[PDB]
């Protein structure tokens, strides 16, 4: 409460330091306004209930004065927008948070099973299996870190009041793991493109640059971002998302995902050309292309590029939020299932091992 | 191929005048050898540990 | 004495591992090919342009190492020594254009063999000059041996090569579909066939086997990821 | 020891229908592909026809599709080849071949010069 | 600036939960936005 | 037809041979071994997994000292292992990379190989200088080499794909006696314990017993439905077992000159690639194309166990001289030692 008091007192001080004459209600103050127009600005975060994303409206009458409510004959602004959409958003956010926790837990379970299958069995081992193992380990680490964050750091008010170094380093590790995941996605896409499109022949890959890009390179955006965050926009546990400095980490990730999208388009074109070179049924060809794109989307992280932004409609916005948080949080499970459980040779070797064990006993 | 049919006649005659023993003693000899070396055979009777070099 | 003997053994094993790893890089780089014909089918021209039961041929195309193995002096029965050639990239089949009917039977028995299920077959329709002059002269005929040819019609997708008789165009493609009939009937997709109307004098046969080999690897990589 | 002695054949007038019965012994017949091969005078071995294990898949050479029909009987392990509308051009000695391996679709070395599982052919003559 | 990106979806949701929910406690009466308040 | 009359009298002797063989079969081996207690279930786990080969393994041969072995693969590499500690001793590059056989000399001084080159390359391991090089290249065969075995430092018996077997002389390089009579490719051979005799199984569904010295085939054993892929002598030396493509393992007797037992199952339909016996001969080990090795009781024809650890078909199987272990190399470039 006192922190919220200090924020609006700070805001009033800034306004004090800074046709309808401009009027500071007590929470926000507007600029010069002519007669007969409605002004908008973002809703303040003084109170826990207030939603910053909402827009506050203020109307100046055509006579040159602000509106006075007839019942009390005193100035009043239409602040109903902030509190009108709050409870429904809170319920949707609770559902989304529960869904995220459940999906992440299932993702770690399936991915650890997949890693056990890929490690315990030595016959499947190849160059792509190493990349799959790195993918699965990164997914497990990121999911575990996200679950820990959402379960422990976010709910505890005191840790964000105590200002500990441990929380800051944990969030730095979280950002590093997120960047590592979104760059290992690009590494897998580059491996696919090199294997299929540009360098077909069985020339041995050099997996040193691949490990470098997967792990070492994502460190640079994290440190570069952390330095400028500490110097410029130091916050409590660095949990704030309002700043524009998160683009330091979210820019290279977006570029890598766009490159992955281009690689997917090129691989799909090559597959379509190959399947056109043989006289095949059009319906079967379209089904095969659709299936290939569907199974390549989770591996290359294409869903981020295809749905870049969100719409303003309430119902369609809810649809977008639910779809995005069902795709992102279940992506690890989808990848693990597609590339270890639905895989052919993995199934054959698992059945062979089961038959051998049954014969032995 | 012409000569292979002519040369098979004397090949078959030589393999026809040989002497053959009864199967009853032939199979008994096979049984006797199997039992005589049964103790030595480690694959038949599992050798205990600290004896084979693959432990 | 257990310590002294082991010390020398580890160095030998470590030295051999280093030498074996170096040769593993070269083995995976080269592509092995099997040049097989129907018997006096003109395959001798292909090997030459680039005691011993197998002749080793290595040629360098676009910084890619190839290895073509032609089997010579081995007995006609191929049912036993053909199982070795189940890890080669492709079989460069050369078919002379009776001799035609016996060519199809060997190709059918290679396609359906369990070991050579995965191995793809590059097919060459060489000796087309004799086929072209056979119909024109009229001394030799093929519809008597192959009755479907009289009713057969030229395919719509066929590209007419300028300066050739339209009648002989039907004959050349008819053999292609006869070889493709068995290839597509029992084809599970694990292997493919690439017919080619090559000659006995053109030097472009090297380029054709280069593109066909790349096609096999692209498909193999795609199905390794279950895309195709 | 497998051995295939087949009956039939001999001198016949052009168009005279004949049957060629192949007798099999020394091996089970229900799971082996069978073939017929002729040897034209002055020429090499030529393939005629084959039949699958179940007797369903039947394939012929180019010149005998409208003339020859074949059948296989597993109860009495005999293979039959029926001759119809013969011409002097196809006169040869017919060998009754056997497929080297069971439970397989491919068939190798059937028309080979030296084959172990091939019978002693019977010469047929069609002339007038 | 905001993030407004797909890769920032989880962080925005977590921050919104942190700022809105009162340490996951019982819901509190909404702040009045009637004529009484400015 | 002067050729026909020769066949009519020749088949009478073959018929006469058939009558003699059936007369000697007063009782089968099944009844003579009905009262013998069964060996029961046997458990055999892979103690060591020899790895390092690139291409498929096509043959292997245990050393005479029950310690080392030589394995030949299709990458032109000869590897000599130490089964006790799993360390390679030698890695011999090969002139031709399509070999299908290898051998270990009884003196442990020479290793032979052969394949799709009609040439049996022989290497010496105890060279004075230090590095292993080809000592003598034996040429003269027409078809591909399938199996070569050593008699001593001066003699070697090789079986080729040209339906003939040879007895080579190391120093002169010229084959002394050439064995003829087979109508198909010779796939395998196994010397008798006394080395006086040796049999070979070819693609005629028949096994022929030869004489090393005088170079003449004494007896011919038949009964198989398809070609023979591998063969092995009984430890007693008076019997041998043959593995065929028709999915049957058969036991023959030299003195009885006829079949004794057959090892088959309705479930098993793939051919046999390798056959070997145990120390006492009571246990028969046979390889199969279904990626499994089946252990057959040589006296009761009842399977006692299964050795399934290979991802691809086995192409070579061998039991040590003392019978302590069996090594089965498969096409997955992996050699496993079972005990």
């Amino acid at each position: 409460y006192v922190v919220g008091r200090k924020k609006m007192m700070d805001a009033q001080y800034k306004c004090y330091d800074r046709y309808c004459n401009r009027t500071w209600d007590g929470w926000l103050c507007w600029d010069d306004t002519p007669a007969g127009v409605l002004s908008y600005q973002f809703c303040p975060d003084y109170f826990p209930d207030f939603d910053p994303s909402e827009k506050v409206t203020k109307y100046c009458d055509e006579k040159g004065v602000w509106f006075k409510h007839p019942e009390n004959n005193r100035t009043w602004s239409n602040y109903t927008m902030c509190n009108a959409f709050t409870p429904e958003k809170l319920k949707n956010a609770y559902v989304l948070y529960y869904l995220a926790i459940v999906g992440h837990s299932l993702s770690i379970f399936t991915l650890v099973i997949s890693l056990g299958i890929f490690v315990f069995f030595r016959s499947l081992g190849c160059q792509r299996v190493t990349l799959h193992k790195n993918m699965f380990l990164t997914y497990i680490l990121n999911s575990m870190i996200i679950i820990i964050h959402l379960v422990e750091v976010v709910p505890n008010g005191e840790l964000v009041r105590r200002d500990p170094v441990s929380c800051k380093i944990l969030h730095f590790f979280h950002q590093y793991m997120m960047a590592c995941n979104y760059f290992w996605m690009l590494c897998e896409g580059i491996y696919l493109h090199t294997l299929i499109v540009v360098a077909v022949f069985t020339e041995k890959q050099r997996l040193r640059w691949y490990y470098l890009l997967g792990w070492g390179f994502p460190l640079v955006p994290t440190t570069i971002h952390a330095i400028t965050r500490a110097v410029y926009f130091n916050d409590n546990c660095w949990l704030s998302v309002e700043t524009h400095l998160l683009y330091i980490i979210h820019g290279p990730v977006m570029a890598a995902l766009v490159v992955n999208f281009f690689f997917l388009l090129n691989i799909v074109r090559v597959l379509v050309t190959k399947m056109r070179e043989t006289h095949e049924a059009e319906s079967h060809m379209y089904l095969k292309a659709v299936k290939a794109t569907m199974i390549l989307v989770p591996l290359l992280g294409i869903q981020f590029v295809v749905f870049p932004w969100r719409p303003s409609n309430k119902m369609l916005g809810k649809i977008y939020d639910y779809v995005m948080h069902s795709l992102i949080h279940f992506q690890g499970f989808f990848v693990a299932t597609i590339y270890c459980f639905c895989n052919n040779e993995v199934q054959t070797t698992v059945k062979r091992q089961w038959a051998q064990f049954k014969i032995q006993w | 191929s012409i000569a292979q049919a002519r040369k098979l006649v004397e090949q078959l005659k030589m393999e026809a005048n040989i002497d053959r023993i009864k199967v009853s003693k032939a199979a008994a000899d096979l049984m006797a050898y199997c039992e005589a070396h049964a103790k030595e055979d480690p694959l038949l009777t599992p050798v205990p540990a600290s004896e084979n070099p693959f432990r | 004495d257990q310590r002294n003997e082991e010390k020398a053994q580890r160095e030998a094993n470590k030295k051999i591992e280093k030498q074996l790893q170096k040769d593993k890089q070269v083995y995976r780089a080269t592509h092995r090919l099997l040049l097989l014909g129907a018997g006096e089918s003109g395959k001798n021209t292909i090997v030459k342009q680039m005691t011993s039961g197998i002749f080793e041929t290595k040629f360098q195309v676009d910084k890619v190492n190839f290895h073509m193995f032609d089997v010579g002096a081995q007995r006609d029965e191929r049912r036993k020594w053909i199982q070795c050639f189940n890890d080669v990239t492709a079989i460069i089949f050369v078919v002379a254009s009776n001799r035609l009917q016996a060519a199809l039977k060997l190709f059918d028995s290679i396609w359906n063999n369990k070991w050579l299920r995965d191995t793809s077959v590059i097919l060459f329709l060489n000796k087309q000059d004799l086929l072209a002059e056979k119909v024109l002269a009229g001394k030799s005929k093929i519809e008597d041996y192959f009755p479907e040819f009289a009713r057969y019609t030229t395919p719509e997708d066929a590209t007419p090569e300028p300066g050739e008789d339209p009648r002989v165009t039907r004959a050349k493609y008819f053999i292609r579909d006869e070889f493709l009939r068995i290839s597509t009937a029992s084809g599970d997709g694990r292997h493919y066939c690439y017919p080619h109307f090559t000659c006995s004098v053109d030097t472009e046969n090297i380029r054709r086997v280069f593109n066909d080999c790349r096609d096999i690897i692209q498909r193999m990589h795609l199905r390794q990821y279950e895309l195709l | 020891q497998v051995q295939l002695q087949e009956s039939g054949g001999g001198l016949v007038q052009p168009g005279g229908s004949l049957r060629l019965s192949c007798a099999a012994s020394g091996f089970t017949f229900s799971n082996y592909k069978m073939n017929w091969v002729r040897q034209a005078p002055g020429k090499g071995l030529e393939w005629v026809s084959d039949i699958s294990q179940s007797g369903a898949s039947i394939s012929y050479t180019g010149s005998v599709k409208g003339r020859f029909t074949i059948s296989r009987d597993n109860a009495k392990n005999t293979l039959y080849l029926q001759m119809n509308s013969l011409k002097p051009e196809d006169t040869a000695v017919y060998y009754c071949a056997r497929c080297p391996a069971p439970f397989t679709r491919d068939c190798f070395d059937v028309t080979s010069t030296t084959y172990a599982y091939r019978g002693q052919g019977t010469q047929v003559t069609v002339s007038s | 600036x905001k993030c407004n990106t797909a890769t920032c979806a989880t962080q925005r949701l977590a921050e919104f939960l942190r700022h809105s929910s009162n340490n996951f406690g019982p819901i509190l009466p909404p702040t009045n936005v009637g004529s009484n308040t400015p | 037809s002067e050729l026909d009359q020769l066949r009519q009298e020749a088949e009478q002797l073959k018929n006469q041979i058939r009558d003699a063989r059936k007369a000697c079969a007063d009782a089968t081996l099944s009844q003579i071994t009905n009262n013998i207690d069964p060996v029961g279930r046997i458990q055999m786990r892979t103690r060591r997994t020899l790895r390092g080969h690139l291409a498929k393994i096509y043959a292997m041969h245990w050393g005479t000292d029950s310690r080392l072995l030589v394995s030949a693969s299709q990458d032109g590499k000869l590897i000599i292992w130490d089964s006790y500690t799993t360390n390679k001793v030698h890695a011999i590059p090969l002139r031709s990379s399509w070999v299908m056989t290898c051998a270990y000399a009884p003196s442990g001084n020479y290793v032979a190989c052969g394949g799709l080159d009609n040439i049996c390359s022989i290497y010496n391991l105890k060279t004075r200088e230090g590095n292993v090089r080809v000592s003598r290249e034996l040429a003269g065969h027409t078809g591909y080499l399938s199996c070569c075995r050593f008699l001593d430092d001066n003699q070697i018996v090789t079986s080729s794909g040209d339906t003939t077997c040879a007895l080579w002389d190391i120093e002169t390089g010229q084959q002394t006696t050439t064995f003829t009579g087979h109508t198909g490719d010779v796939m395998s051979l196994s010397l008798a314990p006394d080395t006086r005799l040796f049999v070979s199984g070819a693609c005629d569904a028949s096994a022929k017993l030869w004489d090393v010295r005088e170079g003449m085939c004494r007896q011919t054993f038949t009964g198989h439905e398809s070609d023979i892929n591998a063969i092995c002598f009984f430890p007693n030396g008076n019997a041998f077992a043959t593995g065929s493509d028709d999915a049957t393992c058969r036991l023959f007797d030299l003195r009885a000159d006829q079949e004794l037992m057959t090892y088959s199952h309705d479930n098993i339909i793939c051919g046999i690639t390798s056959v070997s016996f145990s120390k006492s001969g009571r246990l028969l080990l046979a390889g199969y194309d279904d990626f499994n090795c089946n252990v057959w009781d040589a006296l009761k024809a009842d399977r006692a166990g299964v050795l399934a650890g290979h991802d691809n078909r086995v192409s070579c199987l061998g039991v040590t001289d003392d019978g302590m272990a069996v090594a089965t190399g498969s096409w997955d470039s992996f050699l496993k030692i079972w005990n």
